């Protein structure tokens, strides 16, 4: 009974801590926010910055196809916004984040999309919870149309199949992907996310030197 | 099963080292476990396996307070319902230190580990295993399982004090639990049996450093494929039938190449190739089986992140593998395959004394970490891993570390020592 | 659009780059101090607990897998010993101090007739090297403990000639117990306890600080699954 109490002290213990997790990371988030509009505001008067960063990210390149990147190129601003600065409603791994593309006259259109990622909860397999999404429209390069699903002619087709599954597989996929579908959405898209939240974002500065490191050899 | 047997771990062993020399062995092996199928399964295929069961091998031989060998072998049992049921061994490593100060062959010491392995019992792994995913939630009370937070975990060692005054439940011993919490099976003792090992100079990193050491003399890719090759030889020889289906490979090397190492082999059947399926159209993924720290595997792991899982073919992923240079191979680097029957049916289910089963694998992990994780630069590790070994075995485990003497020579004798072991047989078993 | 404008453009941006990833790190450092705070008083509380509960040390350090390596399995009779672990975080009673920098408390209850009661603090700050920024490596001083009765023969204090063949041999292998590690400063490399700073942050950094996770581990009812927490899908 003093060895019982024990036990619930610490159980107790042990959850004053995830408390104190979330409270940290928190006061991070909020010390970081002027930060990185200060360096999002430097990062924007350099022009290929995201271009560079994004040819040079290992992992990244491995979630789209090498067509993709003719698009990828004409990325111009990419803003995370931490939801939980927003509103004691979501968890510290929530966000947003905004892509600016310029586009490329004839083919893909100029436009600015918002994507948003939540941590949703389940039955006891949730590990903290999944990462979330709904679709976001985009508006596909006019190339993509042969495997734009807005603008397929019908998925039984054994091409219709076959389209369908390389559209699926392209960033713009990812952009209607919500991990509530499993097996019919672009692949590992929420890890493609984190790889945002939690490494392109925070560190492409570091990644944009690494890369003019790499140019010079 | 549970009735006597005569050759012992400790019997082959002996049979095969220096007459009148002490040697410690180490034999480890893991809590045989449901696990995923050996080769990626095909969404529409042939045949679905009812279960597919894994265990590993680990052995360690110890001259004079010196480590100096060791062994890692899997050993995989797969079930079909309608298909029968085979058993693969995978040779995943073999290497040494080069701190043993007398001499011994390796070669026979490897092989002969080799027959003791192919002499089990398939069913002795089938007996208790531990499940994939154990369900609780069909139990009462509260158990404290692998998903247990450590808060849900302190709350029900509490609960269980106040009620109990203690923090076991006896009802764990109790038959209700035990064969709800493990799986068992059955299968023919003679079944097909595949072996699968991989030369590549870089996997030889057993002993850490041992490079370093003037002492052990570091193989090339090929001579490390005719030392295996010799062993597998050896085994066919020995332990299968004369039907059996042998495969040798060198990814990149063309078959005439290839075809002209096979020239040693006394084994009349080997071939150059290997003894995967054709299934999907030759399509690697399909036919590749995925082994721990095997290169193959990590090959095709990578496909899989490039999305080209559907574009590589049997015939392409052996000249990729060694067009890549994170997998290494570069020193001639080869592939052996083994199918095919045992010329004895195995009936051995390992003693005591021919295994030690850790608690967990937390447990076995750490006594063979004792070596794997050892530096070999200087002969002080090749101490320090015998100390330690030495020494948790007895604290942790109650047990000490296994004794032998060797019994062999060079054979001047008067008969032949395998008619001369049994003579000694026919007497005390048959006591005139 | 100069060439010229164009390169001073860049070299502003990146002046105000840089600057900005220094705000970074005062913020990691802001962070971290910012947490050590919060959990001063938490870790009390909790401490207080594990003392209510006899054998949680030595069962904690049983179940860390790495521990494990950086010591001699023959030092397990003396690790569960251990009843007292304290760690105090040295920035916190000053600034002066990196955030890594904490002393470290142990307790040994002791062994009938091998090996003494004891308490021993051992410090380990970070030290920055000249020409290089490192961040800093940890150091500490030697804090005097009293070796087992057993390890007399491997014990420094004891042995005769540690630069004779046979006394340095010894020595070293007294070097790779715990009680070596005890006299690792850090600065002496590759004649000291190896991987002393690995195995310090290791009780910093997650022995220490996640001693409860570690313990509860050893209470899953079956044996094969203490210590645990629980191929491809190729189409699309």
């Amino acid at each position: 009974n003093e060895h019982a109490k024990a036990f619930l002290g610490l159980a107790k213990c042990e959850e004053e801590v995830d408390a104190i997790e979330r409270e940290v990371e928190l006061y991070r988030l909020n010390k970081m926010k002027p930060v990185y509009e200060k360096r999002d505001a430097y990062i924007d008067e350099i022009a290929e910055f995201w271009k560079i960063v994004l040819s040079q990210h290992v992992s990244f390149a491995n979630y789209i196809r090498a067509s993709d990147f003719k698009y990828i190129d004409t990325i111009d601003k990419i803003k995370v916004e931490w939801l939980a600065l927003e509103s004691e409603m979501y968890d510290t791994r929530d966000f947003s984040i905004t892509f600016h593309f310029h586009g490329i006259e004839g083919d893909f259109k100029e436009q600015q999309v918002t994507k948003v990622f939540q941590i949703k909860k389940g039955k006891d397999d949730q590990e903290d919870g999944i990462l979330t999404s709904e679709p976001v429209p985009i508006e596909w390069p006019q190339s993509y149309d042969s495997i734009n699903p807005d603008l397929i002619k019908d998925k039984r087709s054994p091409e219709g199949k076959k389209k369908y599954r390389q559209g699926m597989k392209t960033i713009f996929g990812w952009f209607r992907w919500t991990g509530l579908k499993p097996g019919k959405e672009f692949p590992h898209g929420d890890s493609l996310a984190s790889l945002f939240s939690e490494e392109i974002y925070p560190f492409c500065v570091k990644y944009y030197a690494e890369a003019q490191r790499d140019l010079e050899d | 099963g549970m009735d006597p047997n005569s050759m012992s771990l400790n019997d082959f062993l002996s049979s095969v080292l220096p007459v009148s020399e002490q040697f410690e062995y180490l034999s480890l092996q893991s809590i045989p476990l449901e696990t995923h199928a050996v080769v990626t399964p095909n969404k529409d295929d042939k045949r679905v396996p009812k279960s597919t069961i894994k265990t590993q091998h680990f052995f360690s031989l110890f001259h004079q307070g010196k480590v100096f060998f060791s062994l890692e072998v899997y050993v995989y049992v797969t079930l079909w319902d309608e298909a029968d049921a085979e058993r693969l061994i995978f040779v995943s490593k073999a290497d040494t230190n080069g701190y043993c100060n007398t001499r011994v062959s390796v070669r026979d010491i490897t092989k002969i580990i080799l027959e003791f392995i192919l002499s089990i019992d398939p069913n002795y792994y089938l007996q208790k295993v531990k499940p994939a995913i154990r369900s609780y939630k069909k139990i009462s009370p509260e158990l404290i399982s692998a998903a247990s937070t450590p808060a849900r975990t302190l709350r029900i060692l509490a609960r269980r004090l106040k009620q109990s005054g203690s923090t076991v439940l006896k009802e764990i011993e109790s038959p209700r639990f035990q064969q709800d919490l493990y799986l068992s099976f059955t299968c023919p003792r003679e079944i097909l049996t595949k072996i699968c090992l991989f030369t590549r100079p870089a996997s030889q990193y057993l002993f850490p450093d041992s490079s370093k050491n003037s002492k052990k003399h570091i193989l090339n890719g090929e001579e490390l494929m005719k030392w295996w090759g010799f062993i597998l030889d050896r085994l066919l020889i020995e332990c299968f039938q004369n039907d059996t289906q042998a495969k040798l490979r060198i990814p990149g090397e063309d078959p005439a190449r290839v075809r002209s190492y096979l020239r040693g082999m006394k084994y009349p059947l080997w071939q150059v190739g290997d003894i995967f399926t054709s299934k999907e159209n030759s399509l690697a993924v399909y036919n590749i089986p995925l082994f721990p720290d095997d290169p193959k595997a990590r090959f095709i792991h990578q496909l899989a992140e490039e999305d080209r899982l559907l574009k590589v073919s049997l015939s392409s992923f052996w000249i990729e593998l060694q067009e890549r240079q994170e997998f290494k191979l570069s020193v001639t680097s080869s592939v052996m395959g083994i199918s095919g029957y045992s010329l004895a049916t195995p009936s051995l289910f390992p003693s005591s004394a021919d295994v030690i089963v850790p608690k967990s694998r937390k447990q076995f992990r750490a006594i063979k970490k004792y070596i794997t994780g050892e530096e070999y630069d200087t002969e002080e590790g090749a101490i320090e891993a015998f100390t330690n070994i030495r020494d948790f075995l007895l604290l942790r485990m109650a047990t000490n570390l296994q004794s032998l003497t060797g019994k062999r020579e060079h054979r001047e004798r008067n008969q032949p020592v395998p008619a001369s072991n049994i003579n000694t047989l026919a007497i005390t078993m048959l006591k005139p």
